[PDB]
RNA sequence: AUUAAUAAAUAAAUAUUUAUUUUUCUUUGUAAAUAUUAUGAACAAUUUAAUUAACUAAAAUGUUUGAAUAUUUAUUUUUAUAUU
């Protein structure tokens, strides 16, 4: 589970980091906005 | 085998598409209230419920407004294509909970306050951030000041 | 009344909907 | 009622990605700088976090 | 160039039988648990189980394919009510979802009765056995 | 209703080589004089249908057992099975089964 | 005739809109949700090219 | 709201769940009387 | 109250006589005349149009043999989705065209089988890891996205799907 | 420009990214390159979307292990917003 | 760039039939459109700039002097590409409402935005399986194009004695074979 | 909605402004301040139960057989698709 509230086990690998450790939780990638593949708007919105 | 399954067993329920198929203003307040009950305003609606004892009264209630398909957990799982050892109570816990119109308020003046708090929430958010990071700064002088004191 | 969306709703247009264009470096 | 239009409220982390690009490089290089064990440079990357 | 699908995956049944087969054809009778009346679907039907629901423009290629596309391949933008549209696909989703959960959450709590239906609807109904014991 | 033990002993080892018992009583009396190859039910799903997969499919080739300690509630089983398509239904009790040795 | 007898899984088509959608990496082991929320979170029409 | 809603609520199934009653003769309704499940006469099969 | 004195003066020239001399008598004509006009379009307009158009598409159903009904009902079977304006327009200036599909109606051709269910492939459910490597199942699910790729089109990447799928190699530099 | 379906390589990029966030970044990177193969064929030298697509390969590289592939992309990345006019501010930040 | 097939007979006895003129019916803005080479056309707005070259996706038939493609409800191969000329708003259609009752009037303006597409090119390059029989629905492994691959026979048997006869050449004229 | 007149929780309807995130599968317009408030039925029966619509297109609504003809009883002929 990715989204999940909680931490996530890190024993598999030390040099192995999260997107959302990486990048943080306010960014997000930009996503290829178009007709075929639309992306999620305003995570902000979306927290709650 | 001609033989009871031996195996475990599992207990599999259903979800029953209640669709809409009358205009549910022509009739009494009840069954417009037991069709919201079950969300559905206009002819033509579909909705996806669950099989449990309260939806089976409401769509008892409603049976000459509605048209009810039945799909077990098994088909639905095919239906929406996820691997069998997925649980749809892990779907429905890794999905958001402000998805849509997050429950039924009791008003619609409440319903506005949720929004409200939505957006306020979302405001304190950016504005505990600042003030996270202007107390972390606030410690970080305080520290080079105490080492410039000694 | 009360609103459902138990049914396809067309997005209500918005001011925030404004195709924004990206900040450019300047060409000097 | 309907008052939270009154209110409406857009995230710049959301509506600039520049915004929130800059803030995330801000923090790494505030978490490189205490792990290196460095002040002034944490101190002065923080202060244009905040003036951000 | 052109697109035509039927499925998101893009994968679609075997259309055409091995040469000399013969092929498969579907149910033109309604779907209706009767024998009688005997009736042949009607175009909506139709539309109905080759996927658009009810009506060309509702669901299908028709609504999820894009009307246009760049000569050079670049696709199109995200219009309002296309984004609308997919959050009505994923309203669709999650309200299964969320049903499929609250049947599981009530089996595991013990609460789905032994008995097929409800009080009123035993009551009224004889088709249902008396459960009595 | 009641047969004789020799009879069913030879039956159940000779017959079926599987499991062929339907356990329809409360949980404390089953765990009290518990059968580990009798598959454990309610007599209100066999009524109701939720049975109905796990049951054989061969209603002709498939003749069951039914271990309940009440006769109206082993009768009510038999009719259950046998409104779903399955005519050929036995009643054993407790005693029998510890007499035959299927415990 | 008005009164059509079809199931209501052919009424609400599930085909085009799996679970893959709101589930991407569902088939790979990762439940990673990415479900448009709500059609007001629609920041706009964005260019897929400059050009 | 809550209290309107619950008796709404109640009012609705009160109104919606019992569509006829037994004919008093057979057995009076007010005077707490019920009758039980005459099956004598009764079927097994799925008819 | 409100009317459209200003916006049904300059129309007013298309009336006759008193109507068109006299500015009240042209304003009061123009504003029922745009009240009628607005009733009939969005209650019988489209009626009226769509009978026409059946009445079409059914007498060249006939000069062919068939008929609206059995038409509109096997192009129902057959998953044909022309709507009646397009049927019409075809067998108004594509009448080739219109016979052949009432042939394809009137043939006992297959219509094409409903549209399919997505299908979870076994890789889901094989093990990973077992006890630098990718899931089977994004593999396949790379390898069908691929295959689209190069299906949709004649483009120049190449029709190897083999050598698209190992891209990620040409962009890595050995150590 | 060649005709490429664009279409079809923004669903693989938008998988690659959804990819990146579940953590599974080997399938990131391999969606990564035939997105990069593609937008490389189809537009020109230096290119808003080529310098893009190079950055999130680079980004997959370093998230996979391989750090020296992740650098020379970057670098290459660089090289490219120089030779262009007018880059992106918000490409040239990431 | 043209048909093909495993059957190098098949392919080779119906790829000249594709050169010529075409037309195609697409799908467009919830509006079918039959266009060709050089037909404009007005269609719901389009947000695309002006000039540019664009092509249409969902195209339910092809055809021309020779042959028929039909899409059920699509087809694939084909490549329909047109110019947006203009991006513009048709003539307005105004809508006025009034009661007699209530004294209020309210006046809608309809322009229908438009984007108006001169189509450039249609082309067609069809994968074809093999010869499909009409009256079985079996496809043949073998394609004759000397034989009708369906025969057809005249109505006339003298059983009914009240039918309405038509003139002898028209009930039985025999017809010829379009691919010879 | 409707109780004139001693220690009884509460008139309602409409309008204006305004107020309360209480848990349960779903759903749900509750409250306060303020303004106004004759658009008016006689019997019988039963009952603690019975004139609204943005445009384009789409669109599923809809003359015989317990006789007759005949003679001094015998004869006769008793599903669909589709349209707002």
């Amino acid at each position: 589970f990715i989204g999940v509230t909680g931490p996530m086990p890190q024993a598999t690998s030390v040099s192995t980091k999260s997107y959302t450790d990486t990048y943080g939780s306010r960014l997000r990638p930009r996503y290829p906005e178009s007709w075929d593949t639309v992306p999620p708007h305003q995570p902000s919105r979306e927290l709650l | 085998a001609a033989a009871i399954a031996p195996g475990p067993y599992r207990r599999v329920g259903n979800i029953f598409i209640v669709h809409c198929d009358d205009h549910p203003f022509k009739h009494s307040w009840e069954v417009n209230r037991m069709l919201r009950e079950l969300r559905l305003e206009f002819k033509g609606q579909t909705t996806i419920v669950p099989d449990i004892p309260q939806v089976r009264k409401r769509i008892w209630r409603v049976r000459h407004i509605v048209k009810v398909d039945v799909l077990d957990l098994d088909e639905a799982k095919a239906l929406i294509g996820v691997p069998e050892h997925i649980s749809f109570t892990d779907l429905a816990s890794q999905l958001p909970p402000s998805f849509g119109r997050v429950k039924a308020v009791p008003s619609p003046v409440i319903r506005s306050k949720m929004n409200f708090m939505k957006l306020r929430r979302m405001r304190l958010r950016d504005v505990l951030h600042r003030d996270a990071l202007e107390l972390r700064l606030l410690e970080l002088k305080r520290s080079a000041m105490k080492n410039d004191e000694q | 009344v009360t609103r459902l969306y138990t049914s396809y709703y067309t997005g209500v247009l918005y001011p925030n909907q404004l195709v924004q264009p990206k900040q450019r470096l300047p060409a000097d | 009622y309907n008052f939270e239009e009154k209110f409406v409220y857009f995230s710049p982390f959301d509506y600039d990605r520049t915004f929130a690009l800059v803030d995330q490089c801000l923090e790494r290089a505030e978490t490189i700088f205490n792990e290196i064990g460095d002040v002034e440079g944490a101190i002065r990357v923080l202060q244009q976090r905040k003036e951000m | 160039y052109s697109e035509a699908r039927s499925n998101y995956d893009g994968t679609s049944l075997p259309a055409w039988p091995a040469p000399g087969k013969k092929p498969t054809y579907p149910a033109a009778l309604s779907e209706l648990r009767l024998p009688q009346p005997r009736m042949r679907k009607t175009r909506t039907e139709w539309m109905y189980y080759h996927g658009h629901g009810g009506c060309p423009g509702k669901y299908g290629p028709s609504r999820e394919i894009a009307d246009f596309e760049y000569a050079d391949g670049t696709p199109a933008s995200i219009s309002g009510r296309r984004f609308a549209f997919k959050h009505h696909q994923d309203h669709l989703l999650v309200q299964l979802i969320r049903a499929a959960a609250t049947v599981e959450r009530y089996d595991a709590s013990g609460l789905l009765p032994r008995i097929p239906g409800t009080a009123e609807q035993r009551n009224w109904d004889p088709a249902i056995p008396l459960f009595l014991d | 209703h009641m047969v004789h033990d020799s009879h069913k002993l030879r039956e159940k080892l000779s017959s079926r080589k599987g499991i062929f018992v339907i356990d329809v009583r409360d949980p404390g009396e089953r765990k009290l004089n518990p059968v580990p190859r009798s598959v454990a039910l309610h007599h209100h799903d066999l009524l109701s249908g939720a049975s109905c997969p796990i049951l054989p499919q061969q209603k002709s080739a498939a003749e069951l057992f039914v271990l309940a300690s009440n006769e109206s509630r082993g009768l009510n089983s038999a009719a259950a099975l046998r409104r779903w398509g399955y005519d050929s239904v036995v009643q054993v009790d407790y005693n029998t089964l510890v007499e035959a040795g299927y415990v | 005739r008005y009164r059509l007898f079809h199931p209501r899984r052919e009424a609400i088509p599930m085909h085009m809109c799996p679970a893959k959608t709101i589930f991407p990496l569902i088939n790979s082991n990762n439940l990673l949700v990415k479900t448009r929320n709500s059609w007001e979170d629609f920041t706009g029409r964005k260019e897929f090219d400059e050009d | 709201a809550a209290a309107a809603a619950a008796a709404a609520a109640a009012a609705a199934a009160a109104a919606a769940a019992a569509a006829a009653a037994a004919a008093a003769a057979a057995a009076a309704a007010a005077a707490a009387a019920a009758a039980a499940a005459a099956a004598a006469a009764a079927a097994a099969a799925a008819a | 109250h409100y009317r459209a004195k200003l916006e049904l003066d300059r129309i007013r020239s298309m009336l006759r006589g008193r109507a068109r001399l006299e500015r009240k008598v042209g304003l009061k004509r123009l504003f029922f005349l745009m009240r009628t006009q607005t009733r009939y379009r969005v209650e019988q307009q489209a009626h009226w149009e769509r009978a026409i158009v059946r009445k079409n598409v059914d007498s060249a159903a006939r000069e062919h043999g068939t008929g609206w009904q059995h038409l509109r009902n096997e192009l129902g079977r057959q998953n044909v989705m022309l709507l009646p304006r397009s049927q019409q327009l075809l067998a108004q200036y594509e009448p080739l065209a219109f016979r052949a599909v009432v042939e394809l109606c009137a043939s006992r051709i297959p219509p094409p089988p409903p549209p399919v269910v997505a299908s979870v492939p076994e890789e889901s459910y094989t093990l990973w890891p077992p006890a630098s490597l990718s899931h089977p199942a994004a593999r396949v699910e790379l390898r069908c996205g691929v295959e689209r790729v190069l299906r949709r089109g004649p483009s120049g990447l190449g029709n190897n799907v083999n050598e698209l799928i190992d891209a990620w190699k040409e962009f890595d530099v050995s150590p | 420009r060649p005709y490429v379906p664009l279409g079809e390589v923004a669903k693989l990029e938008l998988q690659g990214d959804y990819y990146m966030e579940g953590g599974m970044f080997q399938e990131a990177l391999e969606h990564y390159g035939v997105v990069a193969k593609a937008y490389n064929y189809a537009y020109p030298e230096n290119h808003a979307q080529r310098i893009g697509i190079r950055i999130k390969l680079s980004a997959a590289f370093r998230q996979t292990g391989r750090l020296e592939s992740s650098l020379a992309n970057i670098e290459e990345v660089l090289r490219m917003l120089d030779a262009s006019t007018r880059p992106s501010l918000e490409l040239i930040c990431e | 760039n043209g048909l093909r097939c495993p059957d190098a007979l098949i392919t080779r006895t119906l790829n000249p039939l594709l050169n010529g003129p075409k037309f195609a019916v697409i799908y467009c803005g919830n509006h079918q459109y039959k266009v060709a080479v050089g037909d404009v056309i007005a269609v719901q707005r389009l947000r695309v700039e002006i000039g540019s070259h664009i092509a249409l996706k969902k195209v339910l038939m092809v055809g021309g002097p020779r042959f028929t493609a039909i899409g059920r409800p699509l087809l694939e191969g084909v490549r329909v590409t047109a110019q947006v000329e203009e991006q513009k708003r048709m003539r307005n259609v105004v809508s006025l409402f009034a009661t007699p009752g209530r004294r209020h009037v309210r006046w809608v303006d309809a322009p229908h935005a438009a984007t108006i597409i001169r189509i450039c090119e249609i082309f067609y390059s069809p994968n074809v399986v093999g010869e499909l029989d009409k009256y079985k629905g079996e496809l043949l492994e073998t394609f004759t194009p000397g034989q009708h691959t369906n025969p057809v026979y005249p109505v006339d048997d003298g059983y009914d004695v009240f039918r309405k006869k038509d003139k002898e050449a028209m009930e039985n004229a025999t017809t010829f074979l379009d691919l010879l």
